[PDB]
């Protein structure tokens, strides 16, 4: 299975006799972001928006790379040996450098905890939509951006199985010592 | 056809070459820092500034010179450039996200070859060292490919074989080369082939070598003094394949005679008397024995 | 492409490539795209 | 209103429809998609056991190669436009396999989705299969609506 | 460039038959084989005088699996790692292999350092006590304790090994101090403060941080004296606030409340501190408005 | 990340001096060949193992 | 005390036995049978290749002289008419080969299942001897009393 | 109490195995299994569009000259006779898939019953825990007699 | 229809601002994502620095909170009846706006 | 009183689960896939 | 009989428990594959040849079984007399 996810993404780049290439993508396409749909929201389809920005092609193959590391580590927890929780670290911390640290969200923010007719007026929608014209070509009660919960998990479960080896626990949480 | 490009090694090159590309012509002159640090007093995060500095007076016609800088950070913030050794800042009030610049108040660029302390005041800090003065103009007298086909190499440079020069950018310049010549007399043809190893390569006005690229064109030559390849079938059954001297048999006469050797059972098959089962001579010949 | 200068291109950074002449003498239009601060290098096939 | 009794009138079907513009990742299957030809649903198909080893994802893939090749290699014999005119409608295509007794294909291009001196890549269709006794002479042979 | 891409093919060719040659010495020589009479594998007998003359009777010398003198022990996975690896950085770059662990080419491939067990918190504490034993130029490890006492400035430093020896072992004695109550003669010759010691880490140079007189005049004083050369516009920012004492955001918006970077400031568990800087001086002053609600809360 | 080895860590942990060092040299290895530590040598990087 | 050695010697049977049998999934046998259904169904490029070769021989005229012709001229439909009756056989093949493979992963799904009944019956037998361990100690003492 | 620990380790795996496997029926392999047996029995209509022009078609004679004719003339009784000897195999297959459909559906429900057996084990070994704990208490009170 | 393909447009430029602005995508640098950074600014002059204030998941000022979805609500269901009428949603519910 | 109540509540689960099986025989599916086999073996006079 | 005697290694070998730059150092490396080239047409951190281990369980297993035969014990060790 790594063997063919590096037919689409190799993070330690490709050698073609002898020598280190100047890609980490082995799809061309994905190196130039080429648009191979123009009408994404026509239907409600996950794929045709990728298809539109593929974008989420580079982070639907950076998710099943993570879901490598991750399921290789837990099958090498599971064995509950000396050299395989050493094992199943470094996978783990193989996956960690791939995201990188973990994002330091801003804690206060431009939000003033607005009424329900001021965030849901029309004058401020009409205002936010002819904004977006004005930019493709005071409004405050907008709601803020968000970041991916299900890629937020990913830190959380590696911060929860290092955090497990780290205290001679199970993959479950339970302590492996004689009480 | 001979390609340039002005970009590099995506961590902490890509974003010095961007500023060049960016905010100014080929034919500038730039000091590229390539020892940058974080300062491990003043920063909180892990994130720098990239810096070059753009001199006054060039190809791009600028009055007075300017550090370019890009930082990774989405917040508004100041971007000032501290020189401890010069007693002088270059200060930016309201940094851009990205690429945005500090001008130069006083035009001595060699108050700026030296230690830089660039700092936002908001987590980031870092430590700007080793000063290197490029100039990225390029002639087309330096822009040579180096053909090495046998013998004697040949270098063709591009002020006497290219048709049209084109226009100096950091993006592209596609060198297009006339018809070459070639002196193909005097290569080593091993096992019946050669090579021609072309290379590219091309030089800046300050010396410093802007890569290359290698090639090969294979050579194959027909041999005319050998026989072809023959297929034989004697009237004992051996068929071979006469390859000059050689005579390989390809077919086999063991399942002729397994068929004497089967009528008993696989005790009698798979004994060493069915695997001294013998094949005929290929063709004309003799058996010799040298002690 | 020469880079988005507003003197000489306008307060928009549209700009479109047309060939004409090619089967009638009419305009066709072949690229369209947005001015940046670095040169567009664009490649075409021109039909004769 | 429209869209209310699917994907507005609960929280978590309208919380699904609109994260699906920003993080679509999240809802890509690798091996399903809207649209995707029938040589990927017969890949699936030979893949689709338990025990998977390195040999027989290699013969999957060569025989997802071979019938990759029967599309590239088709050669478009005549057309037809449904509409008056050349701007506006959509144009079908026959296609001819390299098999003796061969076999025909047909597609679409859209000339709505024609912009800016390209069509976009909505506009074509994949080839559908004819499965159709037809032995015609000397590529005599028309689509029509 | 061909004339490399020749050399180099006949190089790997080269390089497979000396491992097959060396292999046949080394099967047809195993004791195993040579015990078992009906095999009839014939030793080499004449290419093994010349083996074992160049490489000092190698193929005499058989080990047991599970030794570390074998070809495929894990001190012979070592021995390949460091040759290899040791090149993937240049040598005077800062992620060197010898630069950041000087301590693995001097590392003895014995059975002792395969076999034997011990805890990596161990083998992580020498590596620590090595490294700052080398740059302060001190005696021992004990040196090493003595410095960690009494220096001040980072965020978890303040550490008297000595003292938590001491606290420790009091927790293991009479946990919950058991002996507070029924001794009051002798709970009552320590002051209160120093028995807040037992329960909470609190070292004896700590007590000297906390009962410090902070007053105008000596605050820059006892600034340098508590920080060193931290500068006190980059220490006052929340980032360098968390990682410094090793806080989290829920933890550290307990002390400083809520804060980001575009210049706002918010009430958290009604308090506020703002940095407000003075105009025409350049100085830095720091407000602490504290809010109790009366007559209602919400 | 740089050390190789961890401090964080519980002491009812046990490891031996060699499977440490091994493990702190597969460490260093991965952070190497995917960019992570800069200036890695390219040359080394391309080699057979 | 030997009662319930006997109950952890029958327990730890189970638990060697079905551990040994979640262990050691699909054998030398069960691989063949799967491979077998696999390489079935790998036929049908080859079967349409042969019917779309015959289909073409047999439009040519074979009746020569004073009275010509004798071609087929329903042999194209024949030929895509025994392609997709075969091609009905390999769906089928295929699906009895996922179906097979499908039927031995539930299996050692309940394998783990009569697995970890037998773990966590060795856990409650060491339990039981224990306390049967201090019931002994409490009878000592009434020994002693 | 440890008895009884194990006894409810024991028990929440039972209970956490088959509500796993209630919750997830069919997976992806058993959904190809009979998507294959829906798309076996989909090519009635193919087929005998096949049949019937191949009996039109050897109708008409193919031999002509000094001596003519040549037609089949029993095709149309051929084609009609094969439609319905593969419709037979058509009706098999559809009836193999509803009884794979209806053999997974019958599993489901004998995995409802299984988890709420482990759901009535934990509830049960919570209340002996209950118990146990006033039968601690009642002999502390006995230790303080 | 042309008001519906602006309106398409209009959630997609938007939404190629907020995707590329991500923090979960900063830190990976093997992604090779490229940040905007010139129509990045445009977007931040406009509303206030929008895209650099992202938030956790389970807040209230997300655009994909239970708040967000009750403005959608009140925002659209505020005029199926007629303002002077007894079924107006601000005359049964006073307390909702 | 709570243990057997409990095992009370498990036993009812079991006798309402299989009754309801046993009282509820062969479904809408299951009398579709017989049909269908008694519909394919009643071609013989057809085809003869 | 087919196996014949267990092999008898010897235990003291030339084995110095080297550094691991000493026997990690390319001129040991170097000095090894130029002796090959050598014999094919001071080095003592070598690393020495090994005994297969899947032959070395024939020996232990049937050490076993005929220790389990002449003690009267079941295959798995459980003794056939009545304590």
């Amino acid at each position: 299975a790594n063997r063919w996810l590096k037919y689409v993404w190799s993070p330690s780049g490709y050698i073609v006799h002898g020598q280190i290439q100047n890609y980490q993508w082995n799809v061309r396409p994905l190196l130039e972001d080429t648009s191979w749909n123009s009408d994404p929201l026509d239907s409600v389809d996950p794929d045709a928006v990728a298809q539109h920005d593929p974008m989420h092609y580079k982070v639907s193959t950076f998710m099943r790379t993570l879901d490598l590391l991750i399921a290789r580590g837990d099958h090498a927890y599971r064995q509950l040996e000396r050299d395989t929780l050493n094992e199943a670290k470094m996978w783990y911390m193989q996956a960690l450098h791939l995201l990188g640290d973990k994002p330091y969200l801003p804690l206060s923010t431009t939000w003033s905890d607005p009424r329900l007719d001021r965030a849901a007026d029309i004058t401020t929608q009409n205002a936010h939509d002819s904004a977006i014209v004005a930019l493709r070509q005071t409004l405050t009660d907008l709601f803020l951006p968000q970041i991916n919960e299900v890629m937020m998990n990913y830190w959380q479960t590696l911060a929860q199985r290092v955090y497990n080896l780290r205290h001679n626990l199970s993959i479950d949480g339970q302590p492996l010592y004689l009480p | 056809k001979l390609r340039i490009i002005h970009n590099g090694y995506e961590g902490q090159k890509r974003n010095q070459c961007n500023l060049m590309n960016k905010y100014g012509k080929l034919g500038d002159k730039f000091i590229v820092y390539t020892s940058l640090g974080v300062n491990p007093n003043n920063s909180s995060n892990k994130l720098m500034f990239y810096p070059v500095y753009q001199y006054s007076g060039n190809t791009s016609g600028l009055n007075q010179g300017r550090l370019l800088f890009h930082r990774d950070t989405t917040y508004p913030s100041k971007v000032e450039a501290w020189i401890p050794g010069a007693k002088r800042s270059l200060t930016n009030q309201n940094a851009a996200i990205g690429d945005d610049y500090a001008t130069d108040s006083l035009n001595k660029p060699d108050d700026l070859k030296q230690y830089i302390f660039m700092t936002d005041s908001k987590g980031t800090a870092t430590d700007v060292s080793g000063p290197v003065e490029i100039n990225t103009a390029i002639s087309p007298a330096k822009v040579q490919i180096i053909v090495k086909a046998g013998g004697k190499e040949q270098t063709f440079t591009a002020d006497k074989d290219v048709s049209i020069q084109p226009s100096p950018s950091f993006d592209e310049m596609n060198y297009q080369f006339n018809a070459l010549e070639i002196d193909g007399s005097g290569l080593n043809f091993i096992n019946n082939s050669a090579s021609i190893d072309v290379t590219f390569t091309a030089f800046a006005e300050d010396g410093r070598k802007l890569g290359y690229e290698s090639f090969s064109i294979p050579v194959t030559l027909k041999v005319s003094t050998d026989n072809a390849l023959t297929l034989h079938h004697n009237e004992n059954g051996a068929q071979y394949m006469q390859w000059q001297s050689y005579r390989t048999r390809l077919n086999t006469l063991f399942a002729r005679q397994l068929v004497a050797r089967a009528t008993t059972g696989i005790d009698t098959i798979l004994s060493m008397e069915t695997q001294n089962i013998q094949e005929p001579q290929l063709g004309k010949g003799f058996y010799a024995t040298f002690v | 492409i020469p880079p988005y200068n507003l003197s000489t291109h306008g307060d928009e950074r549209w700009f479109k490539l047309y060939i004409k002449h090619v089967v009638d003498n009419n305009s066709h239009i072949i690229y369209s795209g947005q001015l940046t601060d670095t040169n567009i290098n664009i490649t075409l096939f021109i039909p004769l | 209103f429209i869209d209310w009794d699917k994907y507005n009138k609960r929280y978590s079907t309208w919380a699904g429809v609109s994260q699906l513009v920003y993080y679509p990742e999240n809802y890509i299957d690798p091996t399903m998609r809207i649209g995707q030809t029938k040589m990927m649903d017969a890949l699936l198909q030979s893949v689709s056991q338990s025990q998977l080893n390195a040999d027989t994802v290699e013969d999957a893939f060569m025989s997802y190669l071979t019938s990759f090749e029967q599309v590239a290699n088709l050669k478009v014999i005549s057309a037809y436009h449904d509409n008056i005119n050349n701007d506006q409608g959509l144009t079908y295509f026959i296609g001819l396999s390299e098999t003796d007794a061969g076999e025909y294909y047909w597609r679409s291009v859209d000339h709505s989705k024609f912009n800016d001196g390209k069509f976009a890549a909505n506009a074509w269709s994949e080839w559908h299969k004819i499965d159709c006794p037809i032995n015609p002479y000397k590529s005599t042979i028309r689509p029509v609506i | 460039w061909s004339e490399t891409h020749d050399l180099y093919h006949d190089a790997q060719q080269a390089q497979k038959d000396n491992r097959l040659y060396e292999a046949r010495i080394l099967k047809r020589a195993n004791p195993q084989l040579q015990n078992a009479v009906h095999l009839a594998i014939l030793a080499p007998n004449a290419e093994l005088i010349g083996y074992n003359n160049q490489f000092s009777g190698r193929a005499s010398q058989y080990v047991a699996p599970g030794t570390v003198s074998s070809m495929f022990s894990p001190a012979a996975y070592l021995t390949e790692l460091y040759r290899e690896a040791r090149n993937l950085h240049a040598s005077d770059s800062v992620y060197y292999l010898d630069t950041r662990r000087p301590d693995l080419k001097s590392m003895a491939l014995s059975q002792q350092n395969m076999d034997i067990e011990l805890s990596t918190l161990s083998l992580s504490n020498e590596l620590l006590l090595e490294s700052i034993k080398t740059e302060s130029k001190l005696e021992n490890y004990t040196k090493v304790m003595e410095m960690l006492s009494t220096f001040r400035p980072s965020g978890a430093t303040p550490y008297h090994d000595a003292y938590e020896n001491v606290r420790e072992v009091i927790q293991l004695q009479d946990p919950g101090l058991e002996q507070l109550n029924a001794s009051p003669a002798i709970a009552g010759l320590m002051h209160q403060a120093s028995l807040l010691g037992i329960n909470a880490s609190i070292s004896p140079e700590l007590f000297n941080i906390l009962t410090e007189e902070i007053t105008e005049g000596n605050a820059e004083e006892l600034y340098k004296k508590n920080f060193g050369n931290i500068e006190p516009a980059s220490l006052a920012m929340p980032e360098y606030l968390k990682r410094y004492y090793n806080l989290s955001d829920e933890e550290l918006s307990q002390f400083i409340g809520k804060a980001s970077n575009f210049g706002q400031q918010e009430y958290s568990n009604n308090q506020l501190i703002t940095p407000v800087v003075n105009s025409s001086d350049g100085t830095v002053k720091v407000y602490r408005i504290t809010r109790e609600y009366t007559t209602n809360a919400y | 990340q740089y050390l190789l080895i961890d401090n964080q860590v519980s002491a009812a942990i046990k490891t031996t001096r060699i499977a440490e060092a091994i493990a702190s040299i597969q460490l260093y290895v991965n952070r190497a060949l995917e960019n992570v530590e800069e200036n890695a040598n390219s040359g080394v990087i391309s080699r057979q193992f | 005390k030997t009662v319930l050695e006997k109950s952890k010697a029958g327990a730890q049977s189970r638990f060697d036995s079905y551990g040994k049998l979640y262990d050691e999934n699909i054998n030398a046998g069960e691989n063949q049978a799967m491979t077998l259904r696999a390489s079935a169904a790998g036929l049908t490029t080859a079967v349409q290749a042969s019917r779309l070769a015959g289909a073409a021989a047999d439009l040519v005229p074979n009746i020569f002289g004073f009275a010509g012709g004798g071609s087929r001229w329903g042999a194209i439909a024949e030929a895509t008419g025994y392609v997709m009756e075969f091609s009905a056989n390999v769906m089928n093949t295929e699906a009895d080969k996922i179906s097979q493979s499908e039927t031995y992963r539930r299996r050692r799904q309940e394998w783990e299942i009569q697995r970890n009944n037998a773990e966590a019956e060795l856990k409650q037998i060491d339990a039981q001897l224990k306390s049967l361990a201090v019931r002994r100690e409490a009878a000592v003492l009434q020994k002693t009393s």
